[PDB]
DNA sequence: CTCACGTATGCTATAATGTGCTGACGCGG
DNA sequence: TCCGCGTCAGACTCGTTTATAGCATACGTGAG
RNA sequence: GAGUCUG
């Protein structure tokens, strides 16, 4: 959060981890400006990605799943 | 170091025998240095500079 | 360009000759009027490339258009001036010319190679003399020397059918002449028929040498250089000064000495010189490129222009400053400022002032980019000038990117990891940075002008793994120990201690209130003081036995400061916590249950409070320091005339004849160390309570509420040490020597010194900050060999499943116990089932992380010796389980994987020692040392119990104690061992083995000072071999005469005595040997260095008595000066200068042979048929009789254990535990809190290498030493598949070694010893795959650990296929 | 224990034979008819002269062993041009050949940037006429004092004395780490250029198709070659005013799009 | 941060795009190392995947 | 297309023919 | 006897001496 | 490099 990232990494585990997949999601808003889960409540894309791990929305596993989907959607649209 | 004559020795330092081997060093303000020194084996040597 | 791997190997003549766009012919640099490259010279543009992009000499071409455009007229490439830093050049050298590296460096390729020694070699290369090369008449064979005149004979004689030479054609030819396979054999052949011991070393040596030259492909002409490489002009630059003048690199100097001398030689045999000066020249030539390669090696380095000499290629790579450590280990970096740091107390523990214009430079990108998206620049140069004009809009948009922004706060010199945190920072006007208070202490900061370095996390990864991994909230727990760094100190400590402490009645005695609240009310309302006596009604809230908080409410008697405290306390602490007055002590205690009980967000807000709270009490409190505050006892004068008479009457006693230089010294240090006590006793009584206040009615007694003794008591800042020099006795002061001065001072700093007490004070004081700058750096360079060896181990494996562990006993030295079995196995990894007593029952599993809670459980069934998983015992290959290492003391929770664990254990050993260099020595003047270690007196009741003794019961009716190693310990009833008490030799025991004693018994008496020759046997004293003179010195008495002996050790002895050991020797009435019961050795007690004998010989001796006094003059002093060598010597694994000898096998022993009186010591095992027989010194007395069943490793002489002998025979956790309790002995001494853990990953990066016998499947053969995960993997595969076993060794490698002996030379040449590592790596032709940490930050790569590691491990699997 | 090339070297000239007047006159008339024994002994037995002129020739540019090795390419040149027939000794004629060698050599390689001899003999001239004056003149040498003295163009003595301001080992008293790479650009400046470069792409499909057609065609901005007002009549313009008219057209317009933009002034400082 | 040059401009362009992403190199201390061990004459090659 | 300008290699004749700073750290392998 | 090691950043300032023949032909490139 | 410093 904010203050402590204390419950961020209770979430997933590996500080390590944590850190990859905060990364990655705040990518995704970076470039791709891709929509925040929670209200942005004027927060860098550092934060963001921490609060939607916290709550349980983001996690290595659920943003490969959405990258296959936006993927396979692409190849659809291509062939 | 003032010019004149020093007796020194070193307090063991060489040979775990540890004995204790006195030395002269006489400095002059100008010149070649001129060293005496014991050997363990009671020897005195000189070395010229 | 991403690459696998690196390979280093000799350079041939054709492959340098491939680098080089050219041949420099000329030393011609530049020309002085036109400052353009000149021709064929030094920065040729025809072969370095183009000075200008894109753009030719003569400017014919120019623009981005043309590209690769060779101009034909002057010869110049038409691309970027880049790649004058790339193109090499090339010389041709007239003569053949030996490289340095492979000559000079220890021990040598060329000559090694030839097999002949460096001296031949030189002979022939400065042409003092030919060598035989071959001649098929074995007249002259091979090597062979010839001086002129020599060469002249065999020349008449002989001649023509036989080949001598001389200089570097000689050493090529005999190179290019020289059969690798076949000298290979013929080595081979020599080592079946007769293998002399220590010369199949040096066989055996040369022939891995053969074979890997082999291996490696390179060819041992080309150690001779014929052709000679040309560094890049832009990376040897001549630039033009400012002032108009050049400057330019001394490799300039020196390729042009090389050129100059080489032209020269072609010249002189174009003119066909006479050959004298043909053999000058070449000499010349040699001398200049070996000062250009390696300037200082060949003898006198060549001084340039103030006389310093030039620096040359070896020199820019190899020194510290070369390019390993400078520019490549560690660098400058953009993005990065410093400045004075000052308190900011306003601020939360994860934030930081930083100064305005600081800020607004170091984040100018960001401030461009968020310019650009408002569309308030319209580009980057609008934006920069709007930025250098300041403008108002600017500030807001600056304060917008800071925003969420952490930065990293540095301190030098960063000794562990909380030497760099993060923090957010908070924008301020001033040029000051601003830190907060409760992170001074990982800092070291003290605000009297340091200053810090900022750093800015650039990317988003950077940006998280600051605030995640590097946050100052995150990082509370020393990685060291597991106790909190985050904790209060100075103001804030004092400030509570104000709040929580008691004072008779005051205002409001005996009030009662609803809640804290009523009580704040009171206290600021001036109805009550923060010290009255009040019963208050506060709500703790417990936690139970699930995540659920219970609520209770009760009447409980406090102070009103400590129920106001309550309000500050987090619910699920119970009230106890705050109801006692509070020093640091007990805040450190109160911030780590929080952190157990609630979490990590509750304990950073909680800390940030106490700190609030702290300061705004310390500051209402109004506490200060008047010279009254520091009370002199006034029976000072009385003890110090009492001990000054005594003192006076030893020293008239010692004309008299009782006393050597050594036992006065020690009386009279006895006698000041007791007083200081005393007097220092007398103070704190009268200072510490001596409070006189009349409660409601009568007096009373309480604690003082003197300044000084608050500061003292609560641990704000000075201990008591520092409050005996104000108000007591300045004591006894210790010469940088560490010898005490005989003179104490007997006055204190507020009484003032006179001129004669303070010029004596000075020699302790400047000892001391002499020792800050000069031991700093012993402490720092084993701080690095640790971190070097221990770069590489990070945790691999979650769990390796290994049953194997080290049993951890409760450390109880010096009665008290000094470290408790719960803390030293809270967080491991448990292993085997270990349950209860009454073993019917399992109560704890295998694999489970010993929590607060299991530690408690341990407590009441009081356990005494846990096997718990260890990382040296860890089976994982290339790095270690995080079941193996347990908790990650500084997060509170089991290790992640991928946690670099070497570098935290290497920073965490180096830190405490280097900052208790600077720490202990500037704080304080003199030692203040305590020695009386006289008798043991016992503290508890119970039974003696002697562990390890033979002793001799002498006529007094007394155990006089005669046994090396003994063990007092203090049994209770239900039989558990409590308290500990090394009993030395020579002592009396009150009481013998299994008798009780009662509370405050003294159980033995010893003198410290002189460890006594303590005789068995009685009879009368002979003097064997004890002549005068030779071997000892005779001093004799008046009026009636009483000589004294002292025993001349072979120090001051003639050498005459030099082969005669003096003994008293103890004979009967008939004169004939008395016997020591039971065995077959007559007594005989070999006296050591100054054995100072009184009684002289003839005399009948009783048993048990006093022979000899040998003076034991411990001049040491309590600092880490005289403890980090230990600890050094430990890590290094250093055999000492007398190490006690070890049984090698199990079996039953009786003597052989003997020379004169040195042992023949023949043990001859019961199963095992072969014997093994050892040489023994004669005077070195053994601890074992004779036919004893002895097992593995048992101590046969006096004398301490070398790790390299407990490892060969006990094993890993036996030589593992020596380590770690020998280390920590040291650290312990100085109050340093390391966990064991942190040693033994060290001690496992020690155990790394092995020696193997016989062969496998592989090439093992005979003593090759391989990696032991390596031989692991090998035993695996082949335990599967069958094929030859083998059997191996652990072999013990200390530090420096170690760290060379890893399979990387990036990390070994990184290290130290740079030239000669690189020479052994590229004759081997080695090929480094860049596993290690120092590797990949050195290339400028992803770490293999932490936030790496998930990337690393991806590419490892990307080898397996694409 | 004899490891220096020095050492080595004067005992293997001590070794050799000393000559005399009638020998010199026998070896030089077959060394000159080309003798290989006469032309090795006269030169191995007059090394020692070389010796006696490289002694007092040390600590001036290169080494003892330097000076003694290019003093023995003079004695060469001294054998090879020898007059036997001529009275005068040999050791007059050698004397010369030796100095003049060792001169030359040491006027060249001393010098890091090599200092032509013309210049190198002016310089000469300068130093002794200053060494006079400040004999007189308790004071140094003045630059125009010096040129007073030799009645040359002031301009001339200065760039002289600058020739001879030598330079020190940039390694040695670091300072490579203080003087900073001046054709490297900053990332800062360099960006700078990306956005200008960036910007020139947008600004070319911003203007007329006519007005950037020939405005870039001519700085060589799109086109291949940069040319002038004349030459962009290669392409299709063909014209001298209407491409002058057109250049300008094209950056009047242009100035107004960063007028608006919000550069002009902004971007004029830099 | 260092000496990576491509690698530093590039990083620069992209905190003023607000990418944020570094795009690394390989850093020319390094290149230098190499060509300091050639010009000793040690071959030291960079072997590829 | 020719000369000046910048740079380089050349020769000179009493006889002379053999050199020449700074020292002292301390522990280990 | 030799050679290898000996904390980590920061601030500033200074500093870069010597004598070396003159003159005529020869070798080579540039400018008008 | 030789300095005088600040931790
Ligand atoms: N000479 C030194 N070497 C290494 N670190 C030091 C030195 N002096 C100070 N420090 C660090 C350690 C503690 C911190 C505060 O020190 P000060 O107050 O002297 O700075
Ligand atoms: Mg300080
Ligand atoms: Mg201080
Ligand atoms: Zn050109």
């Amino acid at each position: 959060a904010r203050v402590t990232v204390q419950d961020a990494v209770e979430k997933i585990g590996n500080r390590f981890d944590l850190v990859l997949v905060a990364a990655r999601r705040a990518r995704q808003m970076q470039v791709g400006g891709k929509d925040p889960l929670v209200p942005e409540e004027n927060d860098k894309t550092t934060v963001i990605a921490l609060r939607e791990i916290e709550e349980g929305l983001i996690n290595n596993q659920i943003l490969d799943v959405r990258e296959r989907q936006e993927q396979q959607e692409q190849e659809a649209a291509e062939l | 170091r003032s010019p004149g004559v020093f007796f020194d020795s070193d307090k063991g330092k060489t040979h775990s025998s540890g004995k204790v081997l006195y030395n002269a060093r006489i400095i002059p303000y100008r010149g070649s240095w001129l060293d005496f020194e014991f050997d363990p084996k009671d020897n005195l040597f000189v070395r010229i500079d | 360009e991403e690459f696998d791997a690196i390979k280093i190997a000799l350079a041939s003549p054709d492959m340098i000759r491939s680098w080089s766009f050219g041949e420099v012919k000329k030393p011609e640099t530049i020309n002085y009027r036109t400052f353009k490259p000149e021709r064929d010279g030094l920065f040729c543009a025809r072969i370095f490339g183009p000075v200008k992009d894109y753009e030719c000499l003569c400017g014919k071409y120019k623009r981005l258009k043309h590209r690769g455009v060779i101009c034909e007229k002057c010869g110049v490439e038409v691309t970027q001036t880049k790649v004058r830093r790339e193109r090499m050049g090339h010389i041709e050298l007239a003569s053949p010319t030996a490289h340095i590296w492979f000559l000079k460096s220890l021990p040598s390729r060329i000559g090694l190679l030839l097999d002949m020694p460096l001296r031949d070699i030189e002979r022939v290369l400065y042409f003092e003399s030919y060598v035989v090369i071959e001649g098929g008449m074995t007249n002259l064979e091979r090597q062979q020397i010839l001086t002129e005149e020599q060469y002249l004979d065999a020349l008449e004689e002989f001649g023509d059918e036989f080949d001598a030479k001389m200089g570097a054609e000689a050493i090529q030819a005999l190179l290019k002449s020289m059969d690798l396979e076949q000298e290979c054999e013929q080595l081979r052949e020599e080592l079946n028929e007769t293998n002399s011991e220590t010369k199949r070393k040096k066989l055996t040596k040369r022939i891995k040498l053969l074979e890997a030259f082999v291996q490696s492909g390179n060819k041992p002409e080309w150690m001779i250089l014929t052709v000679l490489p040309v560094l890049p002009p832009d990376l040897r630059p001549l630039v033009p000064l400012d002032g108009g003048r050049f400057a330019t690199s001394d490799l300039n100097d020196l390729y042009r000495r090389v050129i100059n001398r080489n032209n020269r030689l072609k010249r002189l045999l174009d003119l066909a010189a006479p050959d004298i000066i043909v053999r000058n020249e070449k000499r010349m030539l040699q001398e200049a490129v070996d000062a250009l390669l390696d300037n200082g090696r060949r003898g006198r380095a060549i001084t340039g222009s103030n006389k310093r000499p030039l620096k040359s290629l070896a020199d820019m790579i190899k020194g510290k400053q070369g390019r390993f450590r400078q520019n490549l280990l560690g660098k400058r970096v953009d993005y990065s400022g410093r400045s004075v740091i000052t308190v900011g107390p306003y601020l939360r523990l994860h934030q930081c002032g930083l100064p305005k214009k600081m800020a607004l430079e170091l984040f100018k990108p960001f401030i461009y980019g968020k310019l650009e998206l408002r569309g308030l620049a319209t580009t980057i140069k609008a934006a920069k000038k709007m930025v250098e004009r300041e403008e108002a809009v600017v500030w807001d948009i600056l304060d917008e990117v800071i925003r969420e922004h952490p930065v990293l706060l540095n301190r030098a010199p960063t000794l562990h990891r909380l030497g760099i945190q993060a923090f957010e920072p908070v924008l301020i006007e001033g040029k000051a940075i601003q830190l907060h208070p409760l992170v001074c202490a990982a800092y070291n900061a003290d605000f009297d002008g340091d200053q810090m370095a900022v750093h800015v996390p650039l990317t988003l990864e950077a940006q998280l793994e600051a605030r995640a991994l590097m946050m100052s909230t995150n990082n509370i727990l020393s990685p060291a120990n597991g106790e909190p760094i985050i904790v209060p100190s100075q103001d804030v400590v004092l400030g509570l201690y104000y709040m929580t402490r008691d004072c008779v009645n005051a205002k409001g005695e005996g009030m009662v209130l609803t809640g804290p609240k009523e009580a704040e009310r009171l206290y600021r309302s001036g109805l009550a003081s923060l010290h009255a006596r009040v019963k208050v009604r506060i709500t703790e809230y417990e936690k139970d036995a699930n995540g659920e908080l219970v609520a209770k409410t009760s009447l409980k008697d406090t102070t009103v400061g400590r129920a106001i405290l309550w309000m500050i306390v987090p619910k699920g602490l119970p009230y106890s916590i705050v109801n006692q007055a509070l020093g640091k002590k007990a805040i450190s205690k109160m911030l780590n249950t929080c952190y157990r009980i609630l979490g990590l967000k509750p304990t950073v807000i909680f800390a940030d409070q106490i700190m609030y709270t702290g300061f705004a009490y310390a500051a209402r409190s109004g506490a200060s320091v008047g010279i009254d505050d520091m009370v002199i006892p006034e029976k000072k004068h009385e003890i110090i005339s009492e001990a000054e008479a005594e003192v006076a009457e030893i020293q008239e006693q010692f004309q008299s004849g009782l006393v050597t230089a050594g036992e006065r010294y020690n009386k009279v240090i006895d006698i000041w160390a007791a007083a200081n006590d005393r007097v220092s006793k007398a103070m704190m009584d009268n200072l510490q309570t001596e409070t006189v206040i009349n409660r409601d009615g009568q007096e009373e007694k309480q604690v003082s509420f003197n300044s000084i003794y608050m500061m003292a008591d609560s641990g704000a800042r000075g201990s008591a040490a520092q409050i005996r020099q104000l108000a007591g006795m300045r004591g006894l002061m210790a010469k940088p020597d560490g010898s005490i001065i005989e003179t104490p001072i007997t006055a204190n700093f507020r009484e003032g010194l006179n001129v004669l007490q303070y010029f004596i004070s000075t020699h302790g004081a400047r000892k001391g900050l002499a020792d800050t700058a000069l031991k700093t750096a012993n402490s720092g360079y084993l701080t690095r060999r640790l971190v070097d060896v221990a770069q590489d181990l990070v945790v691999t494996e979650d769990d390796c499943g290994t049953h194997e562990g080290i049993m951890m006993t409760p450390v109880i030295e010096g009665g008290d116990v000094k470290e408790p079995l719960r803390d030293r196995v809270l967080g491991r990894v448990t292993a085997e089932d270990v349950l209860k007593p009454g073993t019917a029952d399992i109560l704890v599993p295998r694999n489970t992380l010993l929590h607060e809670q299991w530690c408690d459980l341990l407590e009441e069934n009081s356990v005494d010796a846990v096997k718990v998983r260890s990382v040296v015992s860890c089976d994982t290959d290339f790095g270690v389980c995080a079941h193996c290492y347990g908790r990650d003391l500084a997060r509170g929770h089991i290790i992640n994987k991928g946690e670099a664990i070497g570098v935290i254990a290497a920073q965490s050993i180096g830190e405490p020692g280097t900052q208790l260099t600077m720490r202990t020595f500037h704080i304080g003047g003199a030692a203040s040392r305590a020695a009386a270690e006289s008798s043991i007196q016992v503290k508890n009741k119970g039974s003696i119990k002697l562990s390890n003794v033979k002793s001799v019961v002498n006529s007094s009716g007394k155990l006089v104690i005669t046994s090396r190693n003994t063990e007092l310990k203090l049994i209770d009833e239900f039989g558990r061992t409590k308290e500990s008490y090394k009993v030395p030799y020579g002592a009396v025991l009150a009481k013998g083995d299994g008798e009780q004693v009662a509370g405050g018994e003294t159980v033995a008496n010893w003198d410290p000072h002189t460890m006594p020759v303590i005789t068995e046997v009685s009879g009368f004293v002979r003097f064997t071999d004890m002549i005068d003179g030779q071997t000892i010195t005779r001093q004799t008495d008046e009026l009636t005469g009483l000589s004294s002996l002292v025993v001349l050790d072979s120090a001051e002895r003639t050498a005459g005595g030099k082969d005669l050991r003096p003994a008293l020797k103890i004979v009967d009435a008939q004169g004939n040997d008395v016997l020591i019961p039971g065995t077959d050795m007559p007594a005989q007690y070999f006296l050591p260095g100054k054995a100072i004998v009184q009684l002289e010989d003839g005399v009948q001796i009783s048993s048990g008595d006093t022979l000899a006094r040998i003076p034991q003059e411990s001049g040491g002093t309590k600092d880490i000066t005289g403890g980090l060598p230990r600890v050094a010597d430990l890590f290094e694994a250093r055999r000492p200068k007398e190490p006690a000898i070890l049984a090698e096998i199990s079996g039953i022993v009786s003597f052989g042979k003997e020379t004169k009186g040195k042992r023949r010591l023949v043990i001859t095992p019961v199963d095992g048929s072969d014997p093994y027989e050892e040489m023994i010194p004669k005077w070195r007395q053994l601890n074992v009789f004779e036919g004893e069943r002895v097992e593995r490793g048992d101590v046969i002489s006096d004398g301490p254990e070398a790790p390299h002998d407990i490892l060969r025979l006990r094993g890993v956790h036996a030589v593992t535990r020596y380590i770690v309790n020998e280390v920590q002995d040291v650290y312990r001494l100085q109050g340093v809190k390391i966990n064991d853990k942190h040693i033994e990953v060290i001690v496992r990066q020690m155990l790394r290498k092995a020696t193997i016998v016989n062969a496998g499947s592989s090439d093992f053969l005979e003593g090759e030493q391989v990696e032991y995960s390596r031989v692991k993997i090998a035993n695996r595969e082949l335990e599967a598949n069958g094929k030859v076993g083998a059997t191996y060794s652990r072999d013990l490698l200390g530090i420096t070694k170690a760290s060379l002996a890893t399979e990387s030379f990036i990390s070994a040449a990184s290290f130290q010893e740079t030239t000669r590592v690189l020479t052994e790596a590229a004759v081997a032709g080695k090929r480094d795959e860049l596993r290690g940490l120092k590797e990949n930050v050195i290339v400028g790569r992803l770490i293999p650990a932490g936030t790496g590691y998930a990337y690393h491990q991806d590419r490892m699997r990307r080898r397996a296929a694409g | 224990r004899v490891l220096d090339a020095t050492q080595l070297y004067l005992g293997e000239i001590g070794y050799s034979p000393l000559l005399t007047a009638e020998e010199e006159v026998y070896f030089a008339r077959r060394a000159l008819r080309g003798d290989v024994a006469s032309r090795r002994r006269m030169i191995e037995s007059n090394l020692r002269l070389v010796v006696k002129i490289a002694r007092r020739y040390g600590n001036r540019g290169l080494a003892l062993l330097d000076l003694i090795e290019e003093g023995n390419l003079g004695l060469i040149r001294a054998v090879e041009k020898f007059d036997p027939e001529r009275g005068f000794r040999f050791s007059t004629y050698a004397t010369w050949w030796i100095r003049q060698t060792i001169e030359r050599a040491i006027m060249n390689q001393t010098r890091t940037i090599r200092l032509p001899i013309h210049i190198v003999k002016e310089l000469n001239v300068y130093l002794r006429t200053a060494r006079e004056l400040s004999h007189k003149l308790d004071h140094e040498p003045s630059a125009e004092e010096i040129a007073e003295q030799l009645d040359k163009p002031v301009d001339d003595v200065s760039r002289m004395l600058r020739l001879n301001e030598r330079g020190t080992a940039v390694d040695t008293p670091a300072l490579l780490d203080i003087l900073a790479d001046e054709k490297e650009n900053g990332p800062e400046d360099t960006t700078q250029d990306d956005d200008m470069k960036q910007s020139i792409v947008k600004w070319l499909f911003e203007l007329n198709a006519k007005q950037r057609e020939v405005l870039a065609r001519r700085f060589g901005l799109l086109g291949y070659e940069a040319a002038t007002l004349e030459d962009v009549g290669r392409e299709i313009g063909l014209t001298r005013e209407r491409v002058r008219q057109i250049q300008v057209e094209g950056l009047r317009r242009l100035r107004e799009i960063l007028q608006t933009q919000g550069l002009n002034i902004e971007a004029l400082f830099l | 941060k260092s000496d990576d040059v491509n690698g530093r401009t590039k990083m620069y362009k992209n905190i003023v795009d607000g990418n944020h992403q570094m795009e690394p190199g390989m850093p020319e201390s390094f290149n230098v190392l190499l060509k300091e061990i050639r010009s000793l004459g040690i071959n030291i090659e960079l072997e590829d995947e």
